[PDB]
């Protein structure tokens, strides 16, 4: 699943962390991992939980972001994520994602799956 | 800085769109204003050597060991005293700026950005320019509305210190 | 260079005039080409009185002298050490020599290797005999001329990496260069044996932000990765001042960003947010 | 950095770091004066704002046809969107200096890379100073005129809008 | 070094047109205060070291610091760095009210001047203070009427006073 | 560029003094002598139309190969012609440029600097423009001291021309 | 400056062995090769400045705007920069033709082009355009046969074609 | 992040022969040096903040322009970057004379510290005098014995004097 060619550009350093976070979420190696298998609303948690690092606030919000994503494409959606006011001041230019705020909070990774309930469903 | 005709201008620019009447009617409470608040700043700044030999006096009585205590952070020595009208004489600039300005700009850029940063480490005690600025809340000698005006930035500057 | 020259603060030196030395003696023509030998030979530092070199000047008067040989004994008078030879490294001073006495920045580096050899075997006060003594020096100024910035023009035969490295040199016409904050190291001895040309910086007013060197570690200059961006035409922008919010978000002010195309117009719009200042984008 | 006229003279009376003098707060009560009718010049060429851009837009393509000829930087239209587009950027950002009434806002946003990005994308420099000298004679003139308002002379503020388009033509070409 | 007509005429050039006939009407309104231009350039120049000395006694006073040991215009040496500069300043100005133009002044004394302190550690309240004593003293000298014609002069003295607050914000 | 007033400043400012009375003088030389050069520049902007028509027909009957020689060099085609319109009508500007500054200045920056440069790669020959010139000489239709000052900055241009 | 020859020869100095066979043999073909070289040489500078003002030409017609007032290059001293420094692209060219390496291109025409535009506003398309247009009508007057003995020089005409792009595509 | 034993690796990685006898004899002398060096860190970091306002005073002391108005260290906003700033020369010489090495201290807080000042306006004298006023009192601390065992350290705190003078040179 790793490329070559991303992990040369941070050696050389031509690209921007932020910049490099783009060549993974637009991966079609990632894209048939998650974009076949979750839905809508699925993808619009996802990525806030990963690579905004946050949990999303609510349900009515993932509808908000959803209409973007469909037609922005998902390079588009993860395009205004990534250049989003709230992403470039709190993790600024060359940091990694994380998770903000953990006092007593589910590592993300263990607290989401990779695919859906629904997707489950089809393989049973 | 911060301005309520710049909180205008810099709201505007995020949207990345013109000056509507929105960010319009912001300009104009700020004109009128200036106008309570520029004697405002006349009467700060004829008593300009009033207020900061009644505030340096107004500390000494309040807290009368801070000037036997040997220290440097103390004023026991000349040098401290010296050093005693240069802080109370660099506050009355800013709220005669903030006041002139008619926003809390000056004082967020000037004043109290790390003034409770440097405080724990020289430890001067922020209780010593409370009772400093409020020897200056009653003894301004201003009047009317544009005192009222001109007093709010003597309490925000206190919230901010405390 | 003229709408250049006004930006660059090298207006002045575009039109002006040789100073030379007609043969016949007359005080104030004199007194002129004085001002104009210790105003380029000391960087636009002032002479006062006691270093005023009165005894320098008595020969000056007799036609057997010549400004070349003046421009020598100004060189290896110790008031000229006082200000550039002590305060600075050897490096730096035989980059320095070319800016007086030649007037054009460094070309190669092995120009520079060429000195220390020499400066070994026969002393600083032959290095500098071998500064006016050049070709480069006889073609250009006579011995009744002043050197004057020959770094603008074309004078057949340079580099262009040398056109940059004279705007290394001085920062305008009112600069001393020992007022420059970088003052004591050779601002081009990383610039020679890498062997490439930075980014020209003008001075201040003209330009908004002449706060700009060039970083040890920055980001290569032209690139390979398609950046992201869906159609590649990829600019380098750098960035001068950057004080935007503190101590974890802004580690290394003056950062060099390379942004492909299709984000450029939102990327200039998040450093004027920050504060900062662009001194150039650079398509590669 | 986005600067007033009021917190131009606070940054200056910061650096020598007395208090304000008397003659400056009777020059900017004077300021307070005339803020009234700041407001007349900065309102009117916001309604004017997209009628401006499309009549100077067709003054510089005739006068300059080789742009929207094939071959040209203008030519397509997206370019030509993109530019057109922009044409609004220096309205956007001399209509907040008017407001200001000063031209710091204008310099770090709108001047401070405009005569930098150029030489990257091959757009013309002369060409552009040219639309905005052609939206100064036309903006001048859309605050000059009185129509149902009182009448006074602000000459003296009409000439800070005809030096901040200068300044924005001058810093490129 | 450009003038007020070189103004017109490098402004005219880029258009590419002849000069319209108000530019030439504005022109000529320039040679009718021709005269007024020489009366006060000439006064500055005969009062130069007259205000240098002036100007400083008023610097060095409300900031003593300076002279103090350990400042910046300390030592005799730097101390007449500053002193003959602030000539140069009145050098570079008096060169601007006669070409009625900031060209000559912005390259020469205006182009690293903000630029050159960084490096020196010369402050630049100092240089704000200096020049803003100048101003109001160099229009005061060129404001009284002494054995001269009465005439106005109050929209060329507020040149004057603008090249000065060029000159001095531009540094500090 | 160069003007007799900033002739004045560059030579006060290589010697670092004062604008002496030697500086001083050389200014109000430049101001009365403005008044009869610039309706001497009057005189050639009514007459702008009248003057690039003339002077580029008489270019072609002193040159009669010029219209017909088959060449980009010469005006056999329209865009010749077309083209030759653009250069003296770019002659007279800088004529009334340098009338308008009072000196030389405009003329060397912006026409004879190069200007024997790029004639022998085009092929352009200059005894083209003498004539061109000659004719604006001759027929500006100025008169008097105004018409003396006019008459200089067109033989200025002749003697650069060779 | 570095030659083929050097090439080789700072190549080997690095591995530190002595000169293979193969590569004598390559360059024996280089020695084959270079009567060759002095005829494609000696044609572009006997055309030199017929190519510098037929490209010229060509370039100023379909960017009209540079003439034009307000163009970079509109002016009489600004045009003879760009019309005489289009000679210095094809002194450069021709003596990494001559030298069969493009070291002597990159040292000095090369490193700094693409830097010195942005302080001097030239526009780096332009500048792109006008060496692809000397490089169609170079290849060209090297191409015919008039006068010459026939031979190949398919593979050698490409270096020079090489060398254009490599001085075009570093700028633009 | 560089120690003194990946030193004598990363030295013997590149010869790529076995690691001689007399490297293993110099470290084993570190290794009985290295109660020594946990003395010198762990009397710093007690003494960190009562190290920086001490400094801090004899700084602005005898460089009063900084703290009057115009000067670089003026505001309150300011005065707390360069305050808090004076520990991350501490971190960073700290982590240093614990590594035993100086790649930690070159690669953080020298690799670009006279790199951002032209930019910033801070001059250089003021950093350099502040750290050598730490220098002199950092040794002062470690040097007195008060309740520990008494030793020899000599040849271990000229490495730490070494370090701020490498810390002082590389920005002034
Ligand atoms: C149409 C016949 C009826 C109708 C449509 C309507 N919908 C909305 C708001 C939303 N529509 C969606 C739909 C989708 N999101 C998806 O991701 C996909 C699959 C790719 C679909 C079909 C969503 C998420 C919303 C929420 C907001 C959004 O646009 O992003 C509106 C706007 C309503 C509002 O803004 O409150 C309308 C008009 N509604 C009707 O009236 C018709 C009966
Ligand atoms: C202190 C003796 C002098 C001084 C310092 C000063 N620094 C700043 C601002 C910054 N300092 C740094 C430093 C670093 N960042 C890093 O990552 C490293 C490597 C470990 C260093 C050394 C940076 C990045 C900044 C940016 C601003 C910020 O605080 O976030 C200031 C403030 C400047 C301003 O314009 O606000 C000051 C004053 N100044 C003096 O006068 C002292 C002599
Ligand atoms: C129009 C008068 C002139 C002209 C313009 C032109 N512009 C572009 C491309 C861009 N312009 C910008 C400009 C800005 N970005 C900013 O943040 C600001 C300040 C608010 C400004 C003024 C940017 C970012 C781009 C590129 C990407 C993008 O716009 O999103 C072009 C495109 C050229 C091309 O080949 O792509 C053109 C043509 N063209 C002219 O000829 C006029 C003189
Ligand atoms: C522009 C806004 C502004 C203010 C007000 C300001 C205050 C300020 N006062 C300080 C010290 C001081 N402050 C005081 C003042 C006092 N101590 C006493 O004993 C009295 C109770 C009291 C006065 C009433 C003294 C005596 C010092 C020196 C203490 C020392 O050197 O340790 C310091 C640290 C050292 C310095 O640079 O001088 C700051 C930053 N700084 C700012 O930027
Ligand atoms: C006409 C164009 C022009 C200007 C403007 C100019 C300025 C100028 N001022 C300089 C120095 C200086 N400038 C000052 C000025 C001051 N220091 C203070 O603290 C005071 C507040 C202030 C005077 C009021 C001082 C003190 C120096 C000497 C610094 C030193 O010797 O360390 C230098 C460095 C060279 C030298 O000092 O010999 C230059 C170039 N030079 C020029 O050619
Ligand atoms: C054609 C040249 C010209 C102009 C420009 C002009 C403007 C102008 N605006 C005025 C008033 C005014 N103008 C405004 C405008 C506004 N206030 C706000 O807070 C709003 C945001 C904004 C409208 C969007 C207001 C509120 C007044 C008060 C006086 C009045 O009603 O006229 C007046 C009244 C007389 C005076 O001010 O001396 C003048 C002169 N008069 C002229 O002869
Ligand atoms: C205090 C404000 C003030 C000024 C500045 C002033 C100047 C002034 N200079 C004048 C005349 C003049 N001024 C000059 C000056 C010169 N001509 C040269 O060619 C020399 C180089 C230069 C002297 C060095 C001359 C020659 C005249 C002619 C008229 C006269 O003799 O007054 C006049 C006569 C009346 C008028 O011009 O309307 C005025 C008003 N009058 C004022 O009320
Ligand atoms: C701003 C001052 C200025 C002027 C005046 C100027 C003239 C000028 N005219 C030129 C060519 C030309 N000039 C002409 C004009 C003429 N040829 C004729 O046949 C007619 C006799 C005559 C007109 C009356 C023509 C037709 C060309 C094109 C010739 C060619 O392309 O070879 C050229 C060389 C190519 C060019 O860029 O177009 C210059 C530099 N340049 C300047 O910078
Ligand atoms: C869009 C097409 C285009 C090009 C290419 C162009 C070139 C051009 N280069 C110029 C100058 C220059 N050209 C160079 C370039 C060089 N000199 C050297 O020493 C090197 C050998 C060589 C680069 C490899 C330099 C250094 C100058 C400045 C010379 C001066 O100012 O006198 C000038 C005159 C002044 C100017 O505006 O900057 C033009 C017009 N103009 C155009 O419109
Ligand atoms: C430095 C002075 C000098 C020159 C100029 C020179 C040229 C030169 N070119 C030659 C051959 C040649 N030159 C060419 C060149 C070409 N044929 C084509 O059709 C192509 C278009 C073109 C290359 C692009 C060819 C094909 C030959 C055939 C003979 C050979 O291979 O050398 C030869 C072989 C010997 C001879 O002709 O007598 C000479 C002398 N020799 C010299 O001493
Ligand atoms: C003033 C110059 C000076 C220094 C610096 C000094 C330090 C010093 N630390 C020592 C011991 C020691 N120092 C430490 C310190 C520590 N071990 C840990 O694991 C902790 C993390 C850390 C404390 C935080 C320890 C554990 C010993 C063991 C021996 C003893 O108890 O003294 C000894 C015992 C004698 C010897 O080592 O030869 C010396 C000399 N002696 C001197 O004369």
């Amino acid at each position: 699943f790793r490329q070559g060619n991303l992990e040369s550009q941070l050696k050389n350093r031509a690209i921007s962390v932020r910049d490099f976070v783009r060549g993974l979420a637009k991966s079609e190696a990632f894209k048939t991992l998650v974009i076949k298998s979750n839905s809508n609303y699925r993808l619009v948690e996802l990525a806030l939980k990963r690579l905004l690092g946050r949990a999303p606030y609510n349900k009515d919000e993932e509808i908000a972001w959803s209409i973007k994503i469909a037609t922005n494409g998902w390079d588009g959606f993860v395009d205004a994520l990534l250049d989003s006011e709230e992403y470039q001041s709190n993790f600024g230019e060359n940091i990694v994602p994380y998770q903000r705020r953990r006092y007593k909070d589910r590592p993300f990774n263990l607290v989401t799956p990779r695919y859906g309930n629904y997707w489950r469903d089809k393989l049973e | 800085v911060k301005t309520p005709i710049t909180e205008a201008i810099a709201a505007a620019d995020t949207q990345g769109r013109f000056l509507g009447n929105t960010e319009l009617q912001s300009a104009r409470g700020r004109y009128e204003r200036a106008a309570a608040s520029l004697e405002a700043a006349r009467g700060l700044t004829s008593n300009a050597q009033r207020l900061i030999d009644g505030a340096t006096q107004a500390v000494y009585q309040k807290f009368p060991y801070t000037t036997q205590t040997p220290g440097p952070q103390f004023a026991a020595d000349s040098r401290g005293k010296s050093k005693c009208a240069r802080d109370v004489g660099h506050y009355l600039r800013i709220i005669t700026y903030s006041l002139v300005a008619g926003g809390t700009g000056p004082l967020d850029e000037y004043l109290i950005a790390g003034l409770a940063e440097i405080n724990s480490t020289f430890d001067l005690s922020p209780s010593w320019y409370v009772e400093a600025l409020k020897h200056i809340k009653a003894n301004h000698g201003l009047s009317g509305q544009a005192a009222n005006e001109a007093n709010t930035y003597i309490d925000y500057a206190i919230n901010a210190l405390s | 260079i003229t709408t250049a020259a006004s930006r660059l603060g090298t207006e002045p030196f575009s039109d002006a005039p040789k100073v030379e030395l007609r043969p016949k003696a007359s005080r104030e023509e004199v007194e002129s080409v004085i001002r104009a030998v210790y105003r380029h030979v000391l960087g636009n530092d002032y002479i006062l009185a006691s270093e005023r070199l009165v005894s320098a000047e008595s020969l000056l008067r007799d036609g057997n002298l010549t400004v070349r040989e003046f421009v020598r004994s100004v060189a290896k008078s110790e008031l000229y050490k006082k200000k550039f030879f002590y305060n600075s490294f050897q490096t730096r001073l035989i980059e320095l020599n070319y800016k007086h006495l030649l007037g054009r920045a460094p070309y190669d580096e092995s120009e520079v290797v060429y000195h220390l050899d020499l400066y070994q075997n026969k002393g600083y006060d032959a290095e500098i005999d071998s500064y006016i003594d050049s070709w480069e020096y006889q073609s250009n100024f006579g011995d009744n001329v002043v050197p004057y910035y020959r770094g603008f023009e074309t004078q057949v035969g340079q580099k262009t990496a040398g056109f940059n490295r004279i705007f290394r040199l001085y920062r305008g016409y009112a600069n001393s260069d020992r007022a420059q904050v970088e003052g004591t190291k050779s601002r081009l001895a990383r610039e020679l044996a890498s062997n490439k040309a930075s980014t020209i910086v003008g001075p201040s007013g003209t330009n908004d932000s002449w706060g700009f060197r060039a970083s040890a570690d920055v980001a290569p200059k032209k690139n390979l990765g398609n950046a992201v961006g869906e159609g590649d035409r990829v600019y380098r922008l750098e960035v001068t001042g950057i004080r935007s919010p503190g101590y974890p978000s802004v580690r290394r002010s003056s950062t060099v960003f390379i942004v492909p195309y299709e984000r450029l117009s939102d990327k200039i719009q998040q450093v004027h947010k920050q504060g900062g200042k662009i001194v150039s984008v650079t398509s590669a | 950095m986005t600067l007033d006229v009021f917190t131009k003279v606070v940054s200056q009376a910061d650096s020598r770091g007395e208090f304000l003098s008397n003659e400056q707060l009777d020059a900017l009560a004077n300021v307070v004066k005339e803020g009234n009718k700041r407001l007349d010049v900065v309102n009117r060429i916001t309604s004017n704002a997209s009628a401006i851009v499309t009549n100077a837009a067709r003054a510089l393509f005739e006068e300059q046809p080789q742009l929207i000829a094939p071959g040209g930087n203008a030519y397509t239209n997206r370019r030509m969107a993109a530019c057109l587009r922009d044409m609004e950027i220096i309205l956007r950002y001399v209509t907040y200096a008017i407001l200001a009434g000063d031209a710091s806002v204008l310099d770090d946003r709108c001047l401070n890379g405009l005569r930098e990005t150029y030489q990257a994308l091959g757009t013309p420099g002369s060409s552009v100073a040219v639309g905005v000298q052609k939206m100064k004679d036309a903006a001048v003139g859309i605050a000059n005129d009185p129509n149902g308002i009182t009448k006074g002379d602000c000459s003296q503020l009409i000439s800070e809008v005809a030096s901040y388009f200068d300044r924005a033509a001058a810093a490129v070409g």
